[PDB]
RNA sequence: CAUCGGUUCUGGCGGGGGGAUAAAGGCCCAGGGAAUGUGGCUCCUCCGGGAGUGUUAUAGCCCUGGGUGUAAUACCCUCGC
RNA sequence: AACGCGACGAUACUACCCGCACGUUGUAGACGUAUAAGAAUAGGCUCCGGCCUCGUAUCCUAGCAGGCGAUUCCUCCGCCGGCCUCGAAGUGGCCGUCGGUAAUUCGCGUAUUGCAAUUUAGACACGCGCGGGAUCAAAUCCUUUGCAGACGACUUAGAUGUG
């Protein structure tokens, strides 16, 4: 028997993933993302656009 | 047929090539013994640049830009000296940047405490002038 | 005002005692002087006094800083390391600590 | 023994441009550009003469002296590639099941792809991707022949070898089962 | 991977605030009360700055989400909180998506679909302290074996002069973390459907 | 072999005192036994060993042969 | 010799054991050492020999319990260099532990060492030590092949650091050009006796 | 093997009533000093003429200096050396400025290439090759070529071993 | 710290002797010789350089004897500071 | 990793933060504890003129351990603030105010620590003080639960409630 780690089995599974399961999973992902997107859509320093600083050591103390 | 080759251009050990030894003296290759040793003679009238005729290991020598033209292989000290003064090896060595670096090294090594103090003060005066010039340049652009 | 330092000594490091493979002899220490890398350079510092300066807990006679004094005795090896003899042997914990090599007694 | 000096030479044709910088060799011809990094070999390059490249080794052993012959032939092959090209003809033969070979060009990658079907009646589709720069065509002059052409001899011959190795008979007597795809001719395009 | 910053929503429910407490009934319930003021101060400048930091520096974005445990028949009132990764899109898309999902309920059918195979992660049933026969499936020793039969006869017969880590020993069984894969979803039933 | 990915047990180059002493003893015994066999050797040995001669690549071999001729002629004349 | 507060060493192109020996001696003498770019260290000989040695190392583990006492096989390149250094230090003594606390090793160049001077050790440099034609490998490649997970992250971070270094180098070249122009313009305004005395002293 | 000198050693058998004037024997010995030179002389004489040290005397020991130590020469050395197989003839060539330098280079060469130590080597002839056409070995023939000139690629610069750290990566081009 | 004594490590300087009264070497004198043959000359060329001829010419080298010369220096031994 | 790390919430006090006021407080060891290209090494650098063995370099370096007053100079340094900028273990640039400041020259002071004795001088951390600014928290026992359990431990609940 060819093992689950066999190269031929991996190549067979890659062809299956690319040609058969892939489009089905992509279409399901499109539907789910559309539903959750519908749910979701239902001075620099003083404004925070400029990212200023928030309000054991890598070096020797010197 | 267009050929563009960009590679190294080493200086070559050859008869007539002037070597600088580790003590600062100069010699000229008279005969190549093997890939590691040469026979060399420095007939310079300057005692600092002079070298007795003898075997020089190339690991202890550096190749200068100067090559004495048409120096015969195996030439004795008289002919080597005649070619040396005819070509003017000492003057060209003085114009090389290696000898200027060596001269600067000896000038800095011969400084006394008063000399170092005066060096610092004169350098500060010159540095004040260069700082004004740099401020003017940076103000322009 | 002045922006210069005040150092009149040469920096050194206390490396080890005089030792073989296994046996050590604390009566003589080995010192690496800064910038001294040969026996000829080490010959300048022979007889120079060397201080190991350290800190204690209790303040005794105005200070917490204690000193062990010694002298440079002879060169060691070929790389400018010197042997030094102190009044008391230096602490074994101070392997890698700093010492001050004075410019006295001077012969210049 | 260490030899003081050893040298090889490469002639360059009139329509070729050779640029060497830090042992990275670029060869220019009518058919395109080839590049090859030769910095794993100690060699000094020079222009000895108009239209001649010089290769030299200083103070080298016999092995280092011998390596210059490989360097010479490699650069000569790049020159031949940009001038005349390289062409490998392969023939596929069968006994009972006709081998079907289909050739496509991937627009995304730019590489050619060869699909082989019905190899001794097998149902799997064998797919070989050609090296970039190798063109594959089904011949019209001869029966059951593929033609792989390009500038890089290594790319062409390795593509041909990949096609040769993908159609391997297994667990059968090879005195009897003669199906396969074999390199039948090697040469130049021009 | 390193967590650079987190941004919280303006309003958090009591069921998720209970997760930050051991003695919520005695508490002053002060958690996030100073944090909620950053939405009002300077028109939310600190919130905006942390969102921009996530947009420009981060590669992985995860939402924080909690259960509504009060809609279950469980006596527990303290909700479960977890990080759920947003996959797909650019980092700016992930950040805008999560900020749009702030304070909102996400139903199970917007994440999973019927006929999908999923993975289930949980801690298994606890069994307490268990001998080797039920813990490891070893063969029982014969009847009235001296010093017990629900044991392993020789835990060591050979060198080293140690018990090895690969020998079966009595100890805790169950309450282990397990990830089980490839579980098919047969139905996603809706709670408002009287015929689900 | 798969030596690089899965190397086997190393062969130690650290000797033991027992093996060192045993090897030294066997070497000394072999030296004694070889001396005894050389003393009782029945194989014929030449009184004078065969000389290799002069190497051909020596550039003055012909001159050395001339000197040998001259020396033997002078010896014959003196005797 | 020279005593420094801390010596930062660029680990690129250095031979592992020779650098480790020099670093261990400096640590025991009392000098603080930071080594960066440990993924760019070199090991002489072919890569498969280094791989064989690391797999032979991976063979060894405490038989009765691999969680205690066993040789813990660290796969990061800085940890490979750290193991090489620790083998040349009496680490089971207090002095050896104190010497090991004076060392830091990193993959890549994390800040603030990106803006610090990085030194080289010529007695351990591969271009100066190895005979031409001899094979050598990279510790980073060895680490990646035995299970270090962060080769690509370090490579991207090094790429951003080198782009910022390119910008800094453009500014540095502009500053050097302006300094040369300033000295040339100021040479007219310095007193000629001052200039001649400085030249005679060698400045 | 060592800083060698060439010695002329002349010795003889002690005179007797039958032989009032014994023959004198001269050898050229390469040796570090005079004690070693006389010991080697008696060793070879015992091997050749069966004259022992106790029954003989040393007549003269002199140093033979090189006539032209500043002239590059090619040397042919004929030697015999002892190995596990036996005694082997060997002809080798050296490009030196003196016979003693050639013999030292021979000793180092025999040690490096055949592990032949000092007492297993018998030097039979050291000749200065008069003409360029007398050179037989290619490793000397490539050195005596017309207009010989070579570069020195990949020269490691000399840095003091006491300077541990450098602020600049060195170059190997000079 | 200065002046001493004992032991010892280390640096520098001035002399004397030996050997082939070092061997070399420089500058002269008188012979002899060749090539990895200089100049010249001849023939080919990619005009860059090659091949040939022959003994100093528009470079030089090797060997022998002699003078300066009891030259210098190395090495070894040695008297001191 | 129970002596590896990160983000976040609330943090009562003698807790937190700011200022200066110092330590018979500590630290494998301050004393100018100054200095970022990358890359190749059978090749590189550049201001495009040239340059490359070499850090034997460059910067800085004078004054009571560095005073006071002038002459003189617009150079260098520092604290703050604004705008940007820096996520590999996050900090630099510009501008502005303020303060200091021999590049030149001079005046008054230095003694007596007695012929040397660490040159008590730095950084980080910790602590005791005041004078201010800011903040009013949790955990455990206990009772309870059984998704747990030998005992500890764990999941829960206990403050008005969908208890």
């Amino acid at each position: 028997a060819k093992s689950a780690r066999a190269s031929r089995i991996k190549e067979n599974h890659q062809r299956f993933k690319k040609n058969i399961a892939g489009p089905v999973e992509a279409a399901r992902l499109e539907r789910l993302s559309a539903k959750l997107m519908a749910i979701a859509q239902a001075s620099g320093v003083k404004s925070g656009k400029s990212i200023g600083r928030k309000d054991s050591s890598i070096v020797f103390p010197m | 047929a267009e050929i563009n080759v960009e590679a190294t251009s080493w200086r070559r050990v050859e008869v007539g090539r002037v070597l600088k030894l580790e003590n600062g003296s100069l010699a000229a290759i008279v005969e190549i013994i093997d890939h590691k040793r040469v026979l060399a003679d420095g007939p310079s009238s300057d005692p600092k640049l002079a070298t007795p005729r003898g075997i020089v290991p190339l690991s202890r020598a550096l190749l200068t830009p100067i090559v004495i033209p048409k120096l015969p292989r195996g030439a004795r000290t008289g002919a080597v000296k005649k070619a040396w003064e005819a070509y003017g090896v000492d003057a060209k060595w003085k114009e090389t940047n290696w000898a200027k670096k060596q001269l600067q090294q000896e000038r800095r090594q011969s400084l006394t405490d008063f000399d170092r103090f005066k060096v610092m003060r004169l350098k500060k005066q010159r540095r004040f002038e260069e700082r004004k010039a740099l401020a003017k340049i940076k103000a322009a652009a | 005002p002045s922006e210069a330092g005040h150092r009149l000594y040469v920096k050194g490091r206390h490396l080890s005692y005089q030792r073989g493979r296994r046996n050590t002899h604390p009566k003589t220490s080995l010192i690496k002087i800064e910038g001294v890398d040969d026996t000829a350079a080490a010959n300048f510092y022979l007889g120079k006094r060397v201080a190991y300066v350290y800190r204690a807990q209790k303040e005794v006679r105005g200070t917490k800083i204690r000193v062990i004094w010694g002298k440079i005795t002879r060169p060691h090896g070929n790389s400018g390391v010197v042997r030094a003899k102190f009044t008391h042997p230096l602490p074994a914990r101070s392997f890698g600590a700093s010492v001050r090599i004075m410019l006295y007694p001077s012969s210049i | 023994m260490r030899y003081i000096h050893s040298e090889e030479t490469i002639p360059v044709p009139e329509n070729v441009k050779v640029s060497i910088k830090s042992r990275l060799v670029t060869v220019e011809g009518p058919r395109g550009k080839l590049q090859k990094d030769l910095s794993h070999i100690a060699v000094n390059f020079s222009v000895v003469k108009k239209g001649v490249i010089g290769l030299e080794i200083h103070h080298g052993s016999r092995k280092d002296v011998a390596a210059l012959r490989t360097v010479r032939t490699i650069i000569n092959n790049m020159i031949i590639g940009v001038t005349k090209g390289f062409k490998y003809k392969m023939r596929y033969v069968y006994a009972h099941f006709p081998i079907n070979v289909n050739v496509e060009k991937n627009a995304e990658t730019g590489c050619y792809e060869v699909e082989i079907r019905n190899f001794i009646g097998e149902k799997i589709v064998r797919k070989v991707v050609m090296a970039p720069g190798v063109e594959v065509e089904i011949s019209k002059a001869q029966k059951d022949e593929l033609i792989l052409s390009g500038n890089s001899l290594e790319a062409v011959s390795q593509s041909a070898a990949d096609i040769q190795q993908i159609c391997k008979v297994r667990n059968k007597d090879i005195r009897k089962f003669l199906d396969g795809i074999y390199v039948s001719e090697k040469g130049n395009i021009v | 991977l390193r967590s650079l910053t987190t941004v919280w929503a303006e309003h958090l429910s009591d069921e998720v605030k209970r997760r930050f407490y051991k003695n919520w009934y005695k508490s002053k319930k002060k958690a996030f009360t100073k944090y909620a003021k950053k939405y009002a101060e300077n028109n939310g400048a600190s919130i905006t700055r942390e969102l921009e930091r996530i947009k420009k520096y981060c590669t992985v974005v995860r939402v924080l989400a909690h259960t509504q445990i009060r809609k279950t028949p469980l006596k527990q009132k303290k909700a479960h909180l977890m990080e759920i990764q947003i996959n797909g899109g650019s980092v700016a898309d992930k950040v805008e998506f999560g900020r749009s999902l702030f304070e909102k309920p996400v139903t199970i059918d917007t994440i999973f679909e019927k006929d999908e195979m999923i993975d289930v992660i949980a801690v298994t049933k606890g069994h307490g302290f268990v001998g080797v026969t039920a813990r490891w499936g070893t063969k029982k020793l014969p009847r009235k074996t001296h010093k017990g039969l629900r044991k392993v006869a020789c835990i060591g017969a050979w060198h080293p002069s140690h018990v090895q880590w690969t020998v079966a020993r009595a100890g805790q069984m169950g309450y282990h973390h397990r990830t089980s894969v490839n579980h098919k979803i047969y139905r996603i039933g809706k709670g408002d459907d009287e015929a689900n | 072999a798969g030596t690089i990915n899965k190397p086997k047990k190393p062969t130690s180059k650290r000797k033991t005192t027992r093996l060192r002493a045993k090897i030294s003893k066997r070497a000394a015994e072999k030296k004694r036994k070889e001396r005894k066999l050389a003393r009782k050797n029945p194989e014929w040995r030449s009184k004078l060993k065969k000389d290799p001669g002069i190497p051909n690549l020596f550039p003055y071999k012909e001159r050395l042969l001339q000197q040998i001729e001259e020396e033997r002629i002078r010896r014959k004349e003196e005797l | 010799s020279s005593f420094e507060s801390v010596v930062v060493i660029d680990g690129k192109g250095h031979l592992l054991g020779r650098l480790a020996s020099i670093v261990a001696k400096q640590l025991l003498s009392g000098q603080k050492i930071v080594v960066v770019r440990c993924e760019a260290l070199n090991i002489s000989g072919e890569f498969f020999r280094a791989k064989l040695k690391y797999h032979a190392y991976l063979r060894k583990m405490t038989r009765y319990n691999p969680t205690r006492g066993g040789p813990f096989h660290f796969r990061a390149p800085s940890r490979i260099f750290y193991k090489a250094v620790r083998g040349m230090i009496p680490h089971k003594t207090a002095r050896g532990a104190a010497a090991l606390e004076r060392l830091k090793v990193f993959e890549g160049v994390p800040p603030p060492y990106d803006k610090k001077k990085k030194m080289v050790v010529p007695q351990a440099l591969r271009v100066l030590r190895l005979q031409p034609g001899r094979k050598y490998c990279t510790v980073g490649r060895l680490s990646h092949e035995v299970g270090w997970k962060y080769q690509d992250v370090v490579a991207r971070l090094e790429e951003r650091r080198k782009a910022k270094g390119a910008a800094y180098y453009e500014r540095k070249k502009l500053a050097a050009r302006q300094l040369s122009e300033a000295k040339k313009a100021a040479a007219a305004k310095v007193d000629p006796k001052v200039s001649e005395a400085l030249a005679a002293y060698g400045y | 093997m060592g800083r060698l000198q060439e010695y002329q050693v002349i010795g003889r058998h002690l005179p007797t009533e039958a032989n009032p004037n014994p023959a004198l024997y001269r050898m050229r010995i390469f040796a570090p000093n005079e004690v070693v030179a006389k010991s080697r002389f008696w060793y070879f004489l015992r091997g050749l003429k069966k004259v022992k040290k106790a029954t003989g005397e040393i007549v003269s020991v002199n140093v033979i200096s090189e006539k032209h130590p500043l002239k590059v020469k090619n040397f042919g050395i004929w030697l015999r050396y002892d190995s596990r197989s036996g005694t082997h003839n060997m002809y080798k060539e050296y490009r030196e400025t003196s016979r003693v330098a050639a013999v030292e280079a021979m000793y180092a060469d025999m040690a490096a290439r055949h592990r032949a130590r000092f007492r297993s080597i018998h030097i039979l002839k050291v000749v200065e090759l008069e003409k360029t056409e007398d050179v037989k070995r290619p490793y000397i023939k490539q050195l005596v070529a017309k207009n010989l000139s070579f570069p020195l690629p990949h020269r490691v610069p000399k840095i003091s071993t006491k300077k541990i750290f450098s602020a600049k990566r060195p170059s190997t081009f000079s």
